[PDB]
RNA sequence: UUUUGUAUAAUGGGUCAGCGACUUAUAUUCUGUAGCAAGGUUAACCGAAUAGGGGAGCCGAAGGGAAACCGAGUCUUAACUGGGCGUUAAGUUGCAGGGUAUAGACCCGAAACCCGGUGAUCUAGCCAUGGGCAGGUUGAAGGUUGGGUAACACUAACUGGAGGACCGAACCGACUAAUGUUGAAAAAUUAGCGGAUGACUUGUGGCUGGGGGUGAAAGGCCAAUCAAACCGGGAGAUAGCUGGUUCUCCCCGAAAGCUAUUUAGGUAGCGCCUCGUGAAUUCAUCUCCGGGGGUAGAGCACUGUUUCGGCAAGGGGGUCACUUACCAACCCGAUGCAAACUGCGAAUACCGGAGAAUGUUAUCACGGGAGACACACGGCGGGUGCUAACGUCCGUCGUGAAGAGGGAAACAACCCAGACCGCCAGCUAAGGUCCCAAAGUCAUGGUUAAGUGGGAAACGAUGUGGGAAGGCCCAGACAGCCAGGAUGUUGGCUUAGAAGCAGCCAUCAUUUAAAGAAAGCGUAAUAGCUCACUGGUCGAGUCGGCCUGCGCGGAAGAUGUAACGGGGCUAAACCAUGCACCGAAGCUGCGGCAGCGACGCUUAUGCGUUGUUGGGUAGGGGAGCGUUCUGUAAGCCUG
RNA sequence: CACAGGUGGUCAGGUAGAGAAUACCAAGGCGCUUGAGAGAACUCGGGUGAAGGAACUAGGCAAAAUGGUGCCGUAACUUC
RNA sequence: GUUUAUUAAAAACACAGCACUGUGCAAACACGAAAGUGGACGUAUACGGUGUGACGCCUGCCCGGUGCCGGAAGGUUAAUUGAUGGGGUUAGCGCAAGCGAAGCUCUUGAUCGAAGCCCCGGUAAACGGCGGCCGUAACUAUAACGGUCCUAAGGUAGCGAAAUUCCUUGUCGGGUAAGUUCCGACCUGCACGAAUGGCGUAAUGAUGGCCAGGCUGUCUCCACCCGAGACUCAGUGAAAUUGAACUCGCUGUGAAGAUGCAGUGUACCCGCGGCAAGACGGAAAGACCCCGUGAACCUUUACUAUAGCUUGACACUGAACAUUGAGCCUUGAUGUGUAGGAUAGGUGGGAGGCUUUGAAGUGUGGACGCCAGUCUGCAUGGAGCCGACCUUGAAAUACCACCCUUUAAUGUUUGAUGUUCUAACGUUGACCCGUAAUCCGGGUUGCGGACAGUGUCUGGUGGGUAGUUUGACUGGGGCGGUCUCCUCCUAAAGAGUAACGGAGGAGCACGAAGGUUGGCUAAUCCUGGUCGGACAUCAGGAGGUUAGUGCAAUGGCAUAAGCCAGCUUGACUGCGAGCGUGACGGCGCGAGCAGGUGCGAAAGCAGGUCAUAGUGAUCCGGUGGUUCUGAAUGGAAGGGCCAUCGCUCAACGGAUAAAAGGUACUCCGGGGAUAACAGGCUGAUACCGCCCAAGAGUUCAUAUCGACGGCGGUGUUUGGCACCUCGAUGUCGGCUCAUCACAUCCUGGGGCUGAAGUAGGUCCCAAGGGUAUGGCUGUUCGCCAUUUAAAGUGGUACGCGAGCUGGGUUUAGAACGUCGUGAGACAGUUCGGUCCCUAUCUGCCGUGGGCGCUGGAGAACUGAGGGGGGCUGCUCCUAGUACGAGA
């Protein structure tokens, strides 16, 4: 009945938002953001797996970013792994901490980059909006097969709305501070 | 789920009590089990109802080791 | 009027006058009444006509059975020990009344259905026959000519005068806005506006007719009316709905429930009311006697739910069936919880036997007439809800309903109390007694000081009463003032610094009267610094838990004080006791009327004393008034 | 209704005018069957309006505005 | 161009053009019981119908469903024909019991029988339809690709946030200072898409949306002027309305929003002009909503009829020849299961018929034929093939019987098709007379011709038409759900007791699972025990009915009602003292009596089942018995009496044998008995506040905050309720004019600050005044631009239509999406769409009259009391000072 698609609609949604958060994690703002490296493909001596399984992705300041590691025979091995990976980060081999700098918001970055997140935001909305479409298609469907009451439909067609609405609030307000990381 | 139905009342119980008058054939108690039992001149029916096989006075009592209730009729 | 309920801001009525609604006919039953009686009575008709004839016929004295049949019996059944229905109960015909059946059947009222007629003088379409379109534009085809071509194509003038063509009056229309909206007008006026040679516009006459027409199609038009015209009919269609229902006095007096229902705002049987007939101490209260209870409450053996402990299979994990940190059933002990648990188990309630008082038979049966089956609030027990609702659904009682009076400011439903009538008399109830405003500025003992009283909780506070106990203290306590407050010692300390020191660890170890390796101000770390502790000083009380009354904060709303009715109250508040008084349509006292009994005088019973009853809606029962008309009446009153 | 509505055909003067539009006139016909005064709000119909110019409003509703003839001259698009 | 005369002029209708389809003329078609008439004095280059809607580029896939167009082989079938059997009667045979001739009669219904349907085929510019799921690309993401299911088949071209888009103000872009609209994109098309047409299009348009110049009193923000009313005077003289009025406020009360109640406050008497907050003001028995076993029209695969259309039979209706669909059929054949001296009748007789009264098998003139085989007209043939054969579930075409399969011809016989004929009948060909007549009749003639057509009967079709139906309960209705029956709880220790209250079960089973006699005794745990576990069976102990009851629950049950056996039919017929329970109809219990059984030695027990569900009235009719009835009599028929049969009449006391829907085109009777606005009750929810203090706050709980929890206040959100109003309380927003609260937005006065200054934060006090213009949308709201000291939150019928507006929103028009077969429908969207009222009372703004104030008059006053006003920026000096490292 409605029950096991009210909860079904719900999981599909608040796991829709937790992809957005996840794909505005692979952008480069001014700020340090260690979760930038903490999702990078990297080889080392046998198998893939990110650098999570090797170094601490720490910080030095808002505009720089220390890489505390254990083992000092792969410093060039990862350096290239990082310095060829669609980011544009030249790591200094100052020794010890693979210094990766954070070059500033160049304004053609405060913008156009910003345009990307609030676009990526929008498509995350669309996915949610479409969980909506389905969720109550099931509702509407199990009505014209007399298993619901008009009332029970109506109170289920809304509330699905309540799920969309709130779920958007999460998308929108996770984007909104992420916009502060440049504005 | 759907509740909301029940049977008719079957209007059971004691019909003539202790030391009532009552002529033979009259019913003394409707019951489902033999909550009461048949004493002297009071034959239990297929109902489990206890009528009387003699004009007389009703008498409740309790004999035996299971301590169960018997309806007698004191002769009259 | 309708309602649970109406000043209701719910219906109806501008007022008066006159008219305006339970009838008529025939059956049928009951009642009253009259005659005749195991008989009663005739109908049509005759009639010499309310007579008298006429007894066809109807009802009754006999029933039982499906019937044949039998008959004071019969049926049942092979038959009944028996059972069902009858015999033990007078009927019938008029007259008056109460119902019912058929009828319009109290009156008014639909939207509609059917029949037959009248309507195309409005309007839709069509058919004949006649009218109408100022003025100004553009310039199709076609023609002529010249240029051009190898000839055509091509091109230029000029001519010509097409078009549901252009602008624009008349005429046709009706997009906008104001006005008008008891108009100048039941669809217009004013300023703008679309068409204006066309599928245009208009005059006369004609044709199409109602489930029919007509429709460049809106359900539009068919005479100010159209999802079926108008007029007359069937017709007083039907109205389980709404409204209304007209004189007076007496007695009783409900229901808003059950059960069934194309049933739910209707109806029927039952319940309840009324009237009649009849019948036993019938019925009720209380007393004793004979009964079954499984509810309140409690309990945890059962069923389940549950916490601690002990005990433990197994379950969960380490092995290469074992150990096990861990979640652990059963049993055991301690402890709770239950509408659908009970080894317990009340109070009430109910049934039955007896008995006395009282009770206007209050009881049962039968019969005549009903009404009613929308309930409401309150108390108590509950389901529902939120132990929300002026909520909803049951049980039980009370009141309103259908009941006035006094109280609760006002306030159907609460408190008090049941109004036959008169009284310028009396006692009370509930509620009251400072003024409004009838009666205590009453008596005594407390409390509160907040206008608490006269609105609100968790919680907060040396408010202020009462009670029983505690600790400390002239070997000097409680506060205050004087002082000391030192040294293991930085304490070691992952201590970059902490030594009380966000941290570190323990907190044990010197000393003296006493001073924590530490209570906080606190430093970069020192630390300057008060504490705790102790000596003095002062000199008799001080400390804070328990039980308890009253009060304080917690406390913000909208028109106006507006959270005692008001004034105002420090008692005019609160608690306790007492005695007074005021207070009602209650009780009493006089006087009167009526229904029902009783005694005494006395019969158609008047009656004296007396006992008792007399709110009332639906509704039943009883008794009258007055109007018009007939007889009495050629009487009587009357210029 | 002595109703600001409806009602088919005829006639076609002067000046301006393209005109049967329109203004003024002729011929002819009328002032509309309650008057008198006042010179408030407010409504009705109208005139003018500083600076601003759609800020109004659902909306430029309403108003304001353009308006004749002659000659120059005129873009996209087009079924030419 | 047309249209809702009188709220809609549009995107609606018409249109030319396109297509589908029907019509050979006495056209189809329409009006006409008919005659006739239109169509048309037309003739397929015509006429009718349906859809589309100039033009341009185009118009895809789907025939399964419903339609329509073809079919025939059968299957099924009408009237009709009346085979065949059954029965009534009674001449006669009968001791009687019976039997039963004809005839007359009541049945039964062989055979014949068309279309339709079944079925097969076609058709979409017929109605109409055009999918799901699962995976897949070196990172992600997506999926050109694969799989699978389902279909009739799964949306091509073009188009797309649209007249279509819910979420939506989608996102991006432009335009603007600011744009819910607009324009350009995108595609995530809830739910576009190809003549119920798709996509474009110059021109047209009192058509929908957006922008810009000009212009302006539309607006900042109103001023002045001219006129018609309004005002005064004279003349004439209405209206709705009206229980009655001696007709104030405030706060409470109250049928719940008070001139009239309670308390209180204020108020000398009466007009005139003005305003519209109130008298739930006027007007119209509310249109919304619901109810009525109300009404209309309307739709349809609702029901029942029916005109029409169509099939056959009989009649009108005659004469002739032939063909063949055929039930059946004498002359007679028709024929390999597995193991064959072989293409074996169900299975049998049975011991020479044909030869002599013309026959092998080697050709095959006829030929079946699965081209594998063969009977053998006429004889060739010129005196014996051969059979129970040793195989076979069974031995010979060795002779002959009716023939399960198949097949073939007389007679004729079921009945169908064809031709010819002319004399019925038709003639909407010509000519003739009545007759100077496109009617009519008669006559001649040609054509047609027993056809057509018509009447009676009969199958089908039949929303063309007509009559109706389409339940109720319900915390309004609808939607869901429910409707009889049984058990527990609610149920307040007798009975009973309601809700859309909390839980479950029944619409049967069993010939034994019934009867009786005899006998027997569980569950669970512990211990031992092969497969063997928590539990299969065995042993023992504990246990003691926790098991078992055919099944829900409750009551029962050891004397068992539980379990086994033997014998059995009491799962008996008549009755029934006396009770139980029902308004009733009914339902239940019952000893005992009669008769007749079974079981037991006997006492006794048995009229179904441990009990409580397991069911359906009456009518109507079937069946069996029974002289009870019997329309002159005898019989019969029919009726009665007994037994029994037919119903998810379940909406389960069953309105019919027989029934669904629309109405926004609507209508009428009703109701505040009953929903929607506003009020009232409530306060779960909301909002505002408070209690506790782990924690955040570098350290520190309370500067600022605060988890797990807790207590309130308000009336103020979402709600619940149905008290008021349905003989009418106009709904959102705007405008104008407001008025109160304080939970204070600014300005004023303070405390704490994690307050240096400046500027903040939080709290207390404070309601005096003040508290924005715009873009967008109907919006309140909100986002946005830009101001301001600030752009406060509430109450006031979510203040304010007898003050304005009419954008939103609910009438009638229209359309798109979507739903429906349709009428229509949407709490979807789009374009259009009549806003009445002259003020009696209250109140209010103004302004007069009267009287009083004590003899009267003229002034000037005192001021009890009432109202008005009460806002705030910047700059500057103080001073570049205090403070600050500076800024
Ligand atoms: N071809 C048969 C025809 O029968 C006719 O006779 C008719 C009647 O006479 C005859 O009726 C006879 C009856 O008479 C005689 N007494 C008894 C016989 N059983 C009946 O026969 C009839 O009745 C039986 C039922 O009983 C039915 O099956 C059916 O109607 C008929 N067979 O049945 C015939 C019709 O059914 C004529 N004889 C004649 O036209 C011709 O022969
Ligand atoms: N119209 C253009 C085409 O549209 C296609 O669209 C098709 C796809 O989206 C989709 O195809 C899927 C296929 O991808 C998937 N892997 C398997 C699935 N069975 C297919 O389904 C398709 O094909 C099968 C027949 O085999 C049909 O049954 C089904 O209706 C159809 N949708 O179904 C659509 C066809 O109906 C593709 N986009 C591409 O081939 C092309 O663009
Ligand atoms: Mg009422
Ligand atoms: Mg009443
Ligand atoms: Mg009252
Ligand atoms: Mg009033
Ligand atoms: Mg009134
Ligand atoms: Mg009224
Ligand atoms: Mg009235
Ligand atoms: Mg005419
Ligand atoms: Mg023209
Ligand atoms: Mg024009
Ligand atoms: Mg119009
Ligand atoms: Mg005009
Ligand atoms: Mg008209
Ligand atoms: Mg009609
Ligand atoms: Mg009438
Ligand atoms: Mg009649
Ligand atoms: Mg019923
Ligand atoms: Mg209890
Ligand atoms: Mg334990
Ligand atoms: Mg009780
Ligand atoms: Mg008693
Ligand atoms: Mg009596
Ligand atoms: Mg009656
Ligand atoms: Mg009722
Ligand atoms: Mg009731
Ligand atoms: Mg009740
Ligand atoms: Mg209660
Ligand atoms: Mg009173
Ligand atoms: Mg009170
Ligand atoms: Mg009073
Ligand atoms: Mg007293
Ligand atoms: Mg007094
Ligand atoms: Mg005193
Ligand atoms: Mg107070
Ligand atoms: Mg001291
Ligand atoms: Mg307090
Ligand atoms: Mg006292
Ligand atoms: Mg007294
Ligand atoms: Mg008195
Ligand atoms: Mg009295
Ligand atoms: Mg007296
Ligand atoms: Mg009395
Ligand atoms: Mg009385
Ligand atoms: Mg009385
Ligand atoms: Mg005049
Ligand atoms: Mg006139
Ligand atoms: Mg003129
Ligand atoms: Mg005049
Ligand atoms: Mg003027
Ligand atoms: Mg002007
Ligand atoms: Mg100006
Ligand atoms: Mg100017
Ligand atoms: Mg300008
Ligand atoms: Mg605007
Ligand atoms: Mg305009
Ligand atoms: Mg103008
Ligand atoms: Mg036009
Ligand atoms: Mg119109
Ligand atoms: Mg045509
Ligand atoms: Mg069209
Ligand atoms: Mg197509
Ligand atoms: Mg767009
Ligand atoms: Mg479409
Ligand atoms: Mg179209
Ligand atoms: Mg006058
Ligand atoms: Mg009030
Ligand atoms: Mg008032
Ligand atoms: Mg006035
Ligand atoms: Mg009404
Ligand atoms: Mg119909
Ligand atoms: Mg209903
Ligand atoms: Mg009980
Ligand atoms: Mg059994
Ligand atoms: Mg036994
Ligand atoms: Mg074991
Ligand atoms: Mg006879
Ligand atoms: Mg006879
Ligand atoms: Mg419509
Ligand atoms: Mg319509
Ligand atoms: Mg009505
Ligand atoms: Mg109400
Ligand atoms: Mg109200
Ligand atoms: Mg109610
Ligand atoms: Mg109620
Ligand atoms: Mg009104
Ligand atoms: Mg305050
Ligand atoms: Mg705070
Ligand atoms: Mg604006
Ligand atoms: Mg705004
Ligand atoms: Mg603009
Ligand atoms: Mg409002
Ligand atoms: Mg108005
Ligand atoms: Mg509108
Ligand atoms: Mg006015």
């Amino acid at each position: 009945m409605i029950s096991d698609i009210r909860k079904d609609a719900e999981v599909r949604m608040d796991k829709c938002v937790e992809a957005f958060k996840t794909q505005i994690s692979k952008i480069r703002t001014g700020r340090a953001s260690p979760s930038l490296l903490d999702g990078i493909v990297v080889e080392y001596y046998g198998t893939p797996t990110p650098l999570r399984q090797l170094a601490s992705v720490t910080v030095e300041d808002s505009r720089t970013l220390k890489i505390n590691v254990f083992d000092r025979s792969m410093s060039p091995a990862v350096e290239k792994a990082i310095m060829a990976s669609d980011l544009g980060l030249n790591p200094n081999s100052a020794g010890s901490d693979i210094r990766v700098p954070l070059p500033p918001l160049t304004e053609e970055r405060r913008k156009d980059l910003t345009k990307i997140v609030r676009g990526e935001a929008e498509q995350a909305r669309v996915a949610v909006r479409n969980v909506r479409r389905d969720a109550n298609d099931k509702v509407k469907a199990l009505l014209k097969d007399k298993e619901i009451s008009e009332d029970d439909d109506r109170r289920s067609q809304d509330d699905v709305q309540k799920l969309t609405d709130a779920a958007i609030k999460k998308i929108e307000a996770a984007l909104a501070d992420k916009e502060a990381e440049l504005m | 789920t759907r509740n909301g139905r029940d049977s008719e009342a079957k209007r059971l119980g004691v019909k003539r009590f202790g030391g009532e008058s009552v002529l033979a054939g009259s019913i003394i108690v409707r019951q489902r089990g033999t909550k009461f039992h048949a004493g002297a001149n009071v034959g239990c029916g297929r109902d489990h109802t206890l009528f009387a096989k003699a004009d007389g006075k009703v008498k409740f009592e309790v004999k035996g080791p299971k301590n169960r209730k018997f309806i007698s009729i004191e002769a009259e």
